């Protein structure tokens, strides 16, 4: 259902089967790279990503060793990595912000099944955009995803309140409560969680 | 303003609009040029070539196999991953592997791990199309190539921005050599699948299309005999 929706929760424990199937998944996980609460490698492997889609695309932000671990989860969860987006970070004058200085962030792109009716090839795999608060992904990614798969249902894992978007259901443990509008989701949520608590 | 939208509207890639791409650094460049070994090079069909013949073991390997995707002999990742790179890499050494933009970003990581390296950097060559504003699996137009840096054993940015070369031009940006040489990683530098056009002081180039050779294993090793065995390639020569 078109307007923004979100669920404050521990993504480790929420029964994501109540949410239905999504054309696009995006995740910016708290990888345990060597600031916030982290998820162990095993917890990320165990996330029930496979129930979320049948045919569609996964967008998986990665840095450091999660460039490798993210590829492992991606394949474990049943996806093939078919693209990799980079966001070149600039200032407001369009200048770029271990062994090398890091001018970019990486977003892996995975496919599951055989998605039909997507507009593949409309955008290119480089995003140039101005940095904002630490830990924010650039808003351009939502436009690229909308053009790729307009009007379909989408879900974001480990998002924050600024990430809530129309057509998207946002999950994260710093969201303000639960805000669901889709009736099938509202229905399945009430069954699975009749007292509105999400534990164990 | 949204450069992704701008690209879908006009065809000008987002990277076309990046601008400007402590005092001097040139003295470092001068020290590098001073300690550079003479250029050495060898024509060799690397499929058939026993790579063991290449000695001594190298401090840096730059590996640039000719992938099929660079066109339209090509090397598959099947071919590349069967190269015995760990036989010629020094126990502490570095690899820079051009992986393209497709399955190479995954299979190249398998290769690095196969040969005993861990990836420490992902260097992205971003191609502008200022002058001229399609894999079945591709979701997006691919406008970049990745060069993976691996380490084994115990000033620059990780982006290279140049205009996309003309069709059929396979050369990679010479800037990758600057990044490598500025790391001061040692002086035994090997470039596998280089060409006449890539030969460069401080480097041993080995590839099938070279037209001439001057490689001599004993001459090559004499450039690193004592007292020159452990120089970083960034310091004064030893008097
Ligand atoms: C235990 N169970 C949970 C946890 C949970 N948490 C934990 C607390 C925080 C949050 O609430 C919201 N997220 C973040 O603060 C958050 C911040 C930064 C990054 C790094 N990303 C940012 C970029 C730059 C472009 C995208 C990079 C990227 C690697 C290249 C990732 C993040 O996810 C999620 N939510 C539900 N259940």
């Amino acid at each position: 259902l078109f307007p923004p929706q979100w669920i404050c929760c521990d993504i480790r424990y929420l029964d994501v089967s109540i949410l239905g199937k999504f054309a696009v998944v995006m995740a910016d996980p708290p990888w345990d790279i060597h600031p916030y609460g982290t998820l162990t490698d095993d917890e990320m492997r165990r996330l029930n990503i496979p129930v979320l889609q049948d045919d569609g695309f996964l967008f998986l932000w990665v840095t450091g060793r999660a460039m490798e671990l993210g590829r492992e989860c991606l394949n474990l969860w049943g996806y093939e990595r078919v693209d990799e987006i980079i966001w070149v970070k600039t200032n407001q004058l369009q200048r770029i912000i271990h062994w090398l200085n890091h001018g970019k962030e990486h977003c892996l792109v995975g496919v599951k099944g055989n998605p039909q009716g997507f507009n593949q090839g409309l955008d290119c795999d480089v995003i140039v955009a101005e940095v904002r608060s630490t830990s924010h992904k650039p808003d351009e990614i939502y436009g690229m995803i909308e053009r790729l798969s307009p009007g379909t249902r989408k879900i974001e894992l480990f998002g924050r309140p600024h990430n809530v978007q129309p057509n998207w259901i946002t999950l994260g443990n710093q969201l303000d409560g639960i805000h669901l509008l889709d009736p099938d989701v509202v229905a399945r949520f009430k069954q699975r969680y009749p007292d509105g608590i999400i534990s164990k | 303003n949204d450069y992704c939208q701008h690209f879908v509207d006009t065809g000008h890639r987002p990277q076309n609009f990046i601008r400007d791409v402590r005092e001097l650094i040139r003295l470092k460049d001068e020290l590098i040029a001073k300690s550079n070994t003479p250029p050495m090079y060898l024509q060799a069909d690397i499929e058939a070539f026993d790579i063991r013949e290449l000695t001594p073991k190298f401090d840096v390997i730059l590996l640039e196999p000719p992938l099929e995707e660079y066109y339209r002999k090509c090397w598959t990742w099947d071919d590349i991953m069967k190269l015995e790179i760990d036989e010629i890499a020094a126990p502490r050494s570095f690899i820079f592997l051009w992986c393209g933009s497709g399955e190479g970003l995954d299979l190249g990581r398998v290769c690095l791990r196969k040969w005993g390296y861990r990836r420490c950097e992902d260097i992205c060559w971003i191609k502008t199309n200022k002058n001229n504003p399609l894999d079945p699996k591709a979701v997006f137009q691919r406008t970049k190539e990745h060069c993976l840096m691996g380490i084994k054993g115990t000033v620059d940015i990780d982006l290279i921005i140049t205009e996309e070369p003309e069709i059929g031009n396979i050369e990679k940006p010479v800037e990758i050599f600057h990044i490598i040489e500025h790391f001061c990683l040692g002086r035994r530098r090997l470039h596998l699948f280089g060409r006449d056009s890539t030969i460069r002081p401080g480097w041993l180039t080995v590839g099938p299309t070279l037209t001439n050779s001057n490689y001599n294993a004993e001459t090559y090793a004499s450039y690193f005999s004592a007292p020159n065995s452990y120089l970083t390639g960034c310091t004064e020569e030893i008097e």
